[PDB]
């Protein structure tokens, strides 16, 4: 009985081989989707600002005359409230439109909430563009706007290089040079040290910062004289470009699949 | 600890007269200075003829299984009654408390004339716990002598209307396992003057002329005082009267004979124990030394108690005397002929005593006290209180000889060091502005010298607390007596800070991505099942065996630590498919212990450092390798029934795509390898690898390894290393041509070892840039192609960046991969057509 | 964000969806001259003259990325959406401005509010094609109606409600 | 007619409830650490200001690694963490401790000998009793709701002076609102700052 079993088991041995397999054929009978890489940039923005203790607010695309352009310091003939830059919806002159940023939600969330606030807005914004490869239409934005009691462009400069470090790594950091917008005062050009990557790190522009304006603060019921604000706003679809080297943009609107799917799930 | 309000009261009452307060104020207070109170129980009400009776007479009836007894008791006034009672532990002339007809006991029980045993009884006699008066024990309540008349009122003279406090003493706070103690408490809670019931005015010195006893202590024992004192000539048949005898009670202790009862009712009262020896059974010089190797005692329960080279004992020349701060021992023993007494009041060392009596199980109400350090200052006071106490009750002599060991040298000054603290930190700390004085105030309060030089308090605390050493422990004493509830609550500003790490994010869309795919998680036991590696049929060299094992597993047979998780996701399944939900899909997300060496301890580094870096590495370096995994398991049907069809049931491609799960999850690309490798079956096993990397295996489980264990037919798995997934965050730049693709398949016929994916890659190297997708429509076999061939239709996609390829540009791009899967897996060209 | 991972896991890939309708997208559609989805808010400026209607209904963005892709020839497709339309109460209706010089009142903010379209968010998807691709297990399976029910399923599962589905014309 | 043909799973109701407390300190500035499961006893209780005889430290209550006297275990809290959190990062820190710990404890309807904790550490300048009371308020209110909030009484744990046992008002439900108690907390034992 020595081989009794040593060739009953080499039988069984060769059954366990006559019924292999190909472990390399495909297996993948529900192929795996894709959330949108700029809804994906964006939720990395949001987190990256939750984690230090901000909250994110959200408001709508058709918004009122009265907080997109007069709550924000915007003189009343500004060019930026014409046909030329902004859609308006209408019939002329209903003071109704498409916004042209998310500050409006910032002004919503100044009304609505105590003090102190720090909140970041993300959302659909609009712009009479046409799409090419660098501009689009219908674009997304992060605006951020910081509300509270001896706030200094110090802490505008922590936290952009905080956001800095984690859209474009450890070795990012950010400048500002003396700029011009309606509703912040002083106001600045964010660039950012983009060093991972490029074919070779530059301050690369990435948008806009400064003091929230007196006037936003006046308007909204806030006392200049005891709290100050910084603010700052980025396009989501221009950071994905130069970030990723992304070269045409229409690629980041136009739903063709083969866009997507390469970000992965997204889970 | 167990004690009686009364009790307490009386001692907070003499610094404070008619202080007085509800139990349930009591509690709160209680809880609010930080003593846990268990359970506030009043001693259960009686009503109507419950009163003290005289046992005059005991007939015993026979026949019955149990003997019991026909008692005539005088109720008072002259009035004898006959009461059945089955309890031993009286004779005729005790006094004893009846329950009559009529009467209410705790619980709502009716007392009524039935009749018992063939005779009519007059109602009962009561056990404490049928009077809710104390523990519940064998027999019925004797009350000493002299205690009441016969016809007396139950309730006044057992004192019914008391309440008992049990708490449950922190141990930090030792000092307050005594009325001395909590009396104190209650006294700063509450703001008013104490007077120590240890202090001198309430326990006068008795004389001191000569040495007690002849006494050696070897001093590395830790013994801090030891002193003696004799009571000659007590009455060996007196007992305790029934104030001293209700205390004990009602704290828990029976009372058994003066001597004894003594002891530990001043132990109750000031917390220090207290033992009484059979001076007449000591032979010689009592001694303080450790055990001997191998050597015995026997405690004065009876029981051989096997000693340790770090137990401290009391010896004389012939045995051994005590367990010291332990148990007594039988041969000095007091007995029922004992008429002369020499007294112990020793203070033991408390680490030495937590040791020993965890060793023998000796949880002692004495080893408990000295355990969580006994005031060494009031040893002579509580022994002279006992000496008092004992010599009036039994009717002794104290003698006026004392020994009183105090160290080598003497030590006559017992308070802590002096702490040094600033006024205002315990403001800080708390958060609250308390008003001025507040802190040197409570400092005083609870027995310390303070005195002010600036802002710096310099706190010396007394010596019942070796507790107070540190500012922060000052800090506790001012906050837990103001009250924790002032204490504001306010948000804290918290940094900016970095989120979750990529590793933790990970583990989160692994999660997230198996379960939207139909799998449930578990939390894996880390124990291993009893020899699941031999049903696996491993070999005895394989890495898995060699596995961290628990000293103290909860189940004897499983004290192996999981080199993997497979074993717990098979038990889950298993539990699963016995309970009949057979069509099941398990994953776990957790560490493994795979030790590198055999266990190796580092030895204590000091705390009043931080250890160095490499002090850390070695510590590490000492642990186990303790990876995160990933695992799966899989058994009956992966697609239910339902109205589309039958059904389809797992299968080892399953496997396989549990891992692109995971892979996508991760954001790696994996490619999977023919394996042998058990518990996997080897013609259905694959190897994973990210790169040239190996992160685990998948595939069907071995039919031998099912069967053995009891596991479902073709159950699956996949078990993958997620330490050895690289990090991954891409930054994707997709090319997305729009011009119109041409499709064509392409039939290629190769060896049946090839595997496709070799044939897939081949082409794909051949074909370029302009090749945009390809994938695999059909696997055929069949005698025409060769019996060991089979034939692999790939769908390709073409597509160019910059214009609309031509169909000729397509062939030639078909050519060139068909010629390249010619040179890298010999295949050879059956067909193609335009899609 | 659930909603999203849970659809993306199951094969869906999002777009972005324009807010200006296609041309006569609900003439295609043959809806009623009074169907509500006709009452849209309108742009003065669009840059396509004929495409100035808001969208009412997410699905002409989603079936106008689904024409796309299948132009190009990826034919099976599921695509996704999660975005706010615009769905007008009345004729479009200004509110004059208000002085910048104090906050306004609560009222003046439900007023601002009370002119605005409402403004919910949708989540929408469409299918076409194979929804499980051909492969060595078999010819695969074409989208079918059960496919947007169980898409259904799939954002109630996500949302943590239960659903009921009934006949409709 | 059904329609679903993939059944969904479950990640299991403990890990996430563990990411919604993760998520609820994140969202506060704090970050979460890890380690091991089988620690050293320099970490698990002497840099926890445990006595060298603690009955803590004995086997009744601790798992063990074999041999007898390895100085290693099976972490009987998450606290070893913050002990290597500390010792690897600069100051401040504020750092939550999510994780699997072991006790000697029978499988009942309310114990099991593996379980998980949560512990948080905060170390700062100036840090009060009034801090940690803040941030125990939010922590109630974000996993039992708005009117949830905390009640401290002291207590006594060898790694923190003052100790407290934190007691959690659960309004929402219950079948009528009570106090239950939730776990432990204090400041932090300046002998752990010095270890
Ligand atoms: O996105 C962009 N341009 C673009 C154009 C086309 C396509 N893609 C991108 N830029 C260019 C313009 C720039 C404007 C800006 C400047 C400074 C701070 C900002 O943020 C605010 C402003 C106000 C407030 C409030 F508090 F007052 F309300 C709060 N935050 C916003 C944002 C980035």
């Amino acid at each position: 009985d020595e081989r009794l079993a040593t060739l009953r088991a080499e039988r069984d041995a060769a059954v366990l081989v006559a019924e292999g397999i190909d472990v390399t054929l495909p297996s993948t009978r529900v192929p795996a989707g894709a959330r949108h890489p700029i809804i994906m940039l964006a939720e990395h923005v949001a987190d990256t600002f939750i984690a230090m203790g901000w909250e994110l607010a959200e408001g709508p695309e058709v918004e009122t005359e009265q907080f997109n352009f007069d709550a924000l310091n915007f003189p009343a003939d500004h060019p930026a409230r014409g046909e030329q830059d902004t859609f308006y919806i209408a019939p002329e002159d209903s003071r109704q439109l498409l916004r042209t940023h998310t500050s409006p939600v910032q002004i919503r969330t100044l009304l609505a909430r105590e003090l102190p606030v720090y909140i970041i807005s993300i959302g659909r914004t609009f712009r009479t563009d046409e799409l090419d490869a660098t501009h689009t239409p219908i674009f997304h934005q992060v605006e951020g706007l910081a509300v509270d009691r001896g706030l200094s462009m110090a802490h505008l400069r922590g936290t952009l290089d905080a956001f800095a470090r984690a859209e474009f790594g450890p070795s990012a950091r950010t400048r500002i040079r003396p700029h011009f917008f309606p509703f912040t005062e002083p106001s600045a050009e964010v660039d950012v040290w983009f060093a991972n990557k490029i074919g070779g790190a530059a301050w690369v522009e990435w948008g806009g910062c400064g003091m929230v304006h007196p006037n936003v603060l006046r308007a909204t019921g806030i006392d200049p004289d005891l709290y100050s604000g910084f603010a700052f706003g980025m396009g989501l679809e221009r950071t994905l470009q130069f970030r990723n080297g992304i070269p045409d943009m229409r690629d980041m609107v136009e739903g063709d699949v083969r866009f997507s799917l390469p970000f992965g799930v997204g889970a | 600890m167990r004690l009686p309000y009364s009790w307490l009261r009386e001692v907070v009452a003499v610094g404070a007269s008619g202080w007085d307060v509800t139990p349930g104020e009591l509690e709160q207070t209680l809880l609010r200075i930080g003593h846990e109170v268990e359970e506030v129980i009043p001693l259960g009400p009686v009503d109507g003829p419950v009163t003290v009776g005289r046992v005059a007479d005991i007939e015993e009836l026979t026949g019955y299984k149990k003997p019991i007894r026909a008692c005539a008791v005088d109720i008072g006034d002259r009035q004898y009654r006959e009461i059945i009672c089955g309890a031993t532990n009286f004779a005729v002339g005790d006094l004893v408390v009846v329950a009559l007809p009529g009467a209410t006991l705790p619980g709502g029980f009716t007392i009524s004339a039935r009749k018992a045993y063939g005779r009519n009884s007059d109602g009962m006699i009561c056990s404490a716990a049928e009077l809710n008066l104390g523990a519940d024990h064998s027999g019925i309540l004797v009350l000493p002598p002299g205690a009441a008349e016969p016809g007396a009122d139950g309730a006044g003279v057992l004192g019914l209307d008391d309440v008992v406090f049990h708490l449950a003493i922190t141990p930090d706070r030792g000092y307050c396992m005594s009325v001395r103690g909590l009396a104190r408490e209650l006294a700063c809670a509450y703001d008013l003057d104490f007077v120590d019931p240890a202090s001198n005015s309430r326990v006068p010195p008795l004389p001191i002329e000569g040495p007690a006893w002849p006494l050696t202590v070897q001093p590395e024992t830790g013994v801090r005082r030891f002193a003696l004192r004799p009571v000659i000539g007590i009455d060996p048949a007196a007992v305790s009267p029934w104030w001293l005898q209700r205390r004990l009670l009602l704290c828990g202790i029976r009372a058994t004979c003066p001597a004894v009862d003594v002891t530990n009712y001043v132990m109750l009262e000031l917390g220090h124990p207290m033992h009484a020896h059979d001076r007449n059974r000591i032979s010689g010089t009592l001694g303080v030394r450790f055990a001997r190797s191998g050597e015995t005692a026997v405690t004065l329960d009876g029981i051989e108690r096997k000693l340790d080279t770090a137990d401290v004992l009391i010896v004389d020349d012939a045995a051994t005397a005590a367990i010291g701060g332990v148990m007594g021992a039988a041969s000095t023993e007091v007995r029922a002929d004992s008429t002369d007494v020499l007294l112990e009041a020793a203070i033991w060392d408390p680490a030495a005593v937590s040791r020993t009596q965890r060793r023998l199980h000796l949880p002692s109400e004495a080893a408990r006290r000295y355990e969580r350090t006994v005031d060494p200052a009031i040893s002579v006071a509580a022994l002279d209180r006992c000496a008092r106490l004992l010599a009036d009750i039994a009717g002794g002599e104290v003698s006026p000889t004392l020994t009183d060991w105090r160290g080598d040298p003497p030590c006559d000054d017992w308070s802590p060091p002096p702490i040094r603290m600033g006024v205002d930190v315990p403001d800080r700390i708390a958060g609250v502005a308390y008003p001025q004085g507040t802190t040197a105030r409570r400092l005083a309060q609870i027995g310390a010298v303070v005195t002010h030089d600036g802002d710096t308090l310099t706190v010396t605390p007394p010596s019942w607390r070796p507790d107070l050493r540190q500012p922060a422990d000052l800090v506790e004493e001012v906050l837990r007596l103001e009250g924790l509830e002032v204490i504001p609550s306010v948000l804290p500003p918290a940094p900016a800070g970095r989120g979750l790490t990529a590793g933790q994010q990970r583990r989160r869309t692994i999660g997230r991505s198996l379960a939207l795919s139909g799998y449930v998680e578990i939390l894996p036991t880390p124990f291993l099942p009893a020899g699941v590696f031999d049903l696996w049929g491993l070999e005895a060299d394989d890495s898995r065996r060699m596995t961290t094992r628990v000293l103290n597993p909860l189940e004897a047979d499983r004290p192996q630590l999981a080199t993997t998780l497979l074993p717990a996701l098979l038990e889950a399944l298993v539990r699963n498919v016995s309970r009949g939900l057979v069509d099941v899909a398990l994953f776990a997300i957790a560490q493994v212990v795979q030790p590198t060496e055999q266990t190796r301890g580092v030895g204590l580094i000091p705390v009043d450092r931080r250890p160095t870096d490499d002090e850390i590495a070695m510590l590490d370096a000492s642990l186990p390798r303790q990876p995160q995994h990933v695992a799966a398991v899989l058994a009956g049907l992966r697609e239910p029934r339902g109205p589309w069809g039958p059904g389809r049931p797992v299968e080892a491609a399953d496997a396989f795509e549990a891992v692109r799960i995971i892979a996508r999850a991760s954001r790696v690309d994996v490619t999977l390898r023919p394996a042998q490798y058990l518990p996997w079956h080897p013609g259905r096993c694959a190897q994973v690898f990210v790169g040239e990397s190996s992160v685990g295996h998948a595939g069907q489980l071995h039919p031998a390894v099912i069967e053995r264990s009891g596991l479902p037919k073709g159950t699956c798995a996949v078990e993958l290393n997620l330490d050895a997934i690289p990090c991954s965050a891409p930054l994707p730049a997709p090319r997305v041509s729009p011009y119109p693709a041409v499709f064509q398949d392409v039939s290629l016929v190769v060896a049946a070892d090839i595997p496709a994916q070799a044939v897939a890659d081949a082409v794909r190297a051949g074909a370029g840039d302009l090749l945009e997708d390809i994938a695999l429509f059909d696997v055929f076999t069949g005698p025409q192609i060769g019996e060991h061939r089979k034939s692999l239709t790939f769908a390709l996609r073409f597509r160019a960046p910059d214009r609309t390829l031509t169909e000729d540009d397509a062939s030639a791009a078909r050519d060139a991969a068909v010629q390249s899967a010619a040179e890298r897996v010999g295949a050879v060209l059956r067909g193609w057509k335009l899609a």
